[PDB]
């Protein structure tokens, strides 16, 4: 491919990498286990406070 | 380091951040690499040939099997044998 | 090739007046470094600095388009540039963020609330954020908010910053014609020049010729905002796009900016924030202690005078003139919406901003409904 097409392909790859990483973060943050753990830690700190 | 050393208005000497970058790289400190990158240090202006050669010749951090690979390819290229202990891997 | 043949630029060909330092000319640049017409004798030429900036370092990698334009260019050409060459649709909302050029630190809760509000307001309505461009103070806070937005959200906030061309660091690094130029986010503390903000989307870096001095972008930014507000919104009910003015901290000049915004046809609502300090705090102290607008009694008048003379370190007559400008601003007390951290100050930036826009338009409920339909805000 040419150079503009190479830039377009590289930008598409960076978009895909960002999409995948932060969607993985959204999946981790919306899971039941992470929610339960965050709630328990907040409830413990809230009980001491 | 994030909450005290990298506070707002902190004066930084020229070239010290790249030295801290090299020291964090040779000691396998991923979060310090992240913090230094987020605090202005760029890999394009930092990474040189000599710095990469120093990174390949470091002795800190975890163990690796790179020396055995270098010894094997040196034995295959020039059939010598065991590398000298004070060998700089080019 | 259209950018070079449409936009122009100016450079310092003067008689080199030393004023104080023999190397420092009227433009401030070095005496041998050379190559308005009053004392600068500047000449006009096609531009040589436009394209794309690749922000190297500073965490996330972000590409920001840029163009160097003259300070006297007509805003229609600039708006055509953003709509056509940069492929930006016409915004449903314009936000003008003003503040102090000096760096400052705010409370953590106030900073988090302000950043989340600015991000959500620019996201839901698809607005344009207008900053000072360089990475100083309030624009630094906006850049931190955009960094958080990139760290936890999937949108692309259009955050066009307008900065003086002569005050940005590494001016030779941004020289090119439609060429991607790398930029360094490192800023030398010894140099008085400041770097551009890393997390901005577009730049309208304006050159009046001079280097290291401000004032080369205020008139162009105001004219561009007026020209944008003159454009009709896509609802076609008979209204232009709404313009708000967010003020954080600020100095003596932002009071004059607020006066220019309020005493305008059409009027522009102004939203201020409390807890940052300086001019925003004196505006808030005026707003709570105001009674019937300009009807301010003597005791709080003297309190305002002494707080102006203490915070801004001004003289007696300067504080009196600033209080006169405050009262001239206050005559229009209905437009100014004051956000207070905690309490019953809408508990959010965006409720205050959108409510201020709704009663700054001051039109019929069909017009407010069409504005809310354009912003896709059913809750508002």
């Amino acid at each position: 491919i040419t150079d503009d097409e190479l830039k377009k392909v590289h930008d598409f790859e960076e978009q895909c990498i960002e999409e995948y990483f932060r969607e993985k973060d959204d999946r981790f943050n919306s899971s039941n286990d992470e929610r339960i753990r965050v709630t328990s830690e907040r409830v413990e700190n809230m009980s001491m406070r | 380091a994030r909450s005290q050393i990298f506070i707002y208005g902190q004066q930084w000497p020229v070239g010290s951040l790249e030295q801290a970058m090299l020291d964090a790289l040779v000691l396998d400190r991923v979060d310090f690499v992240k913090l230094l990158i987020e605090n202005g240090v760029s890999m394009h202006r930092f990474l040189t040939i000599s710095r990469l050669e120093e990174l390949y010749n470091t002795r800190h951090g975890p163990s690796n099997t790179l020396y055995h690979l270098v010894r094997d390819v040196k034995k295959r290229e020039y059939p010598k044998g065991n590398l000298p202990p004070d060998y700089r891997i080019s | 090739s259209w950018i070079e043949r449409a936009f122009y630029k100016r450079e310092c060909v003067h008689i080199i007046p030393s004023t104080k330092d023999p190397h420092r000319c009227c433009c401030g640049r070095l005496i041998g470094q050379h190559v308005w017409s009053i004392s600068k004798h500047t000449q006009l030429s096609p531009t040589d600095a436009f394209g794309t900036i690749e922000f190297q370092g500073g965490g996330h990698s972000n590409k920001a388009m840029y163009v160097r334009v003259s300070f006297d260019t007509k805003p229609d050409l600039l708006l055509h540039l953003m709509t056509k060459e940069w492929q930006l649709e016409l915004p449903k909302l314009l936000i003008s963020v003003h503040g102090g050029l000096q760096n400052f630190e705010l409370q953590p809760k106030l900073k988090q609330v302000f950043g989340k509000g600015l991000i959500k307001a620019a996201m839901t309505t698809g607005a344009w954020i207008f900053t000072g461009g360089v990475n100083t103070g309030v624009i630094r806070h906006v850049g931190d908010a955009l960094k958080d937005h990139a760290s936890k959200s999937r949108g692309k906030i259009c955050t066009i910053g307008i900065a003086p061309w002569g005050i940005v660091e590494n001016q030779e690094d941004l020289i090119g014609r439609d060429v991607v130029r790398p930029y360094q986010t490192m800023s030398n503390p010894m140099s008085k020049l400041t770097v551009l903000n890393s997390m901005h989307s577009h730049f309208i870096l304006a050159d009046n010729g001079t280097t290291g001095k401000y004032g080369a972008e205020v008139k162009l930014r105001r004219q561009l905002e007026k020209h944008i507000s003159l454009q009709k919104i896509n609802t076609r009910i008979g209204q232009g796009v709404p313009v708000v003015a967010l003020i954080v901290e600020g100095g003596p000049n932002v009071i004059s900016i607020v006066l220019e915004y309020l005493r305008d046809t059409p009027p522009v609502p102004v939203v201020v924030c409390d807890g940052s300090g300086r001019a925003s705090d004196i505006l808030a102290f005026g707003h709570k202690y105001s009674e019937e607008g300009g009807l301010i009694n003597e005791s709080l008048r003297d309190q305002l005078l002494v707080t102006i003379q203490k915070t801004f370190t001004y003289t007696r007559t300067q504080a009196q003139h600033l209080f006169i400008i405050l009262m001239e601003c206050m005559k229009k007390k209905e437009l100014i919406t004051v956000f207070r951290m905690g309490s019953e100050g809408h508990q959010d930036i965006d409720l205050a901003i959108l409510t201020a826009l709704l009663k700054g338009a001051n039109a019929s409920a069909p017009d407010q409904l069409s504005l809310a339909l354009a912003w896709n805000r059913v809750d508002i």
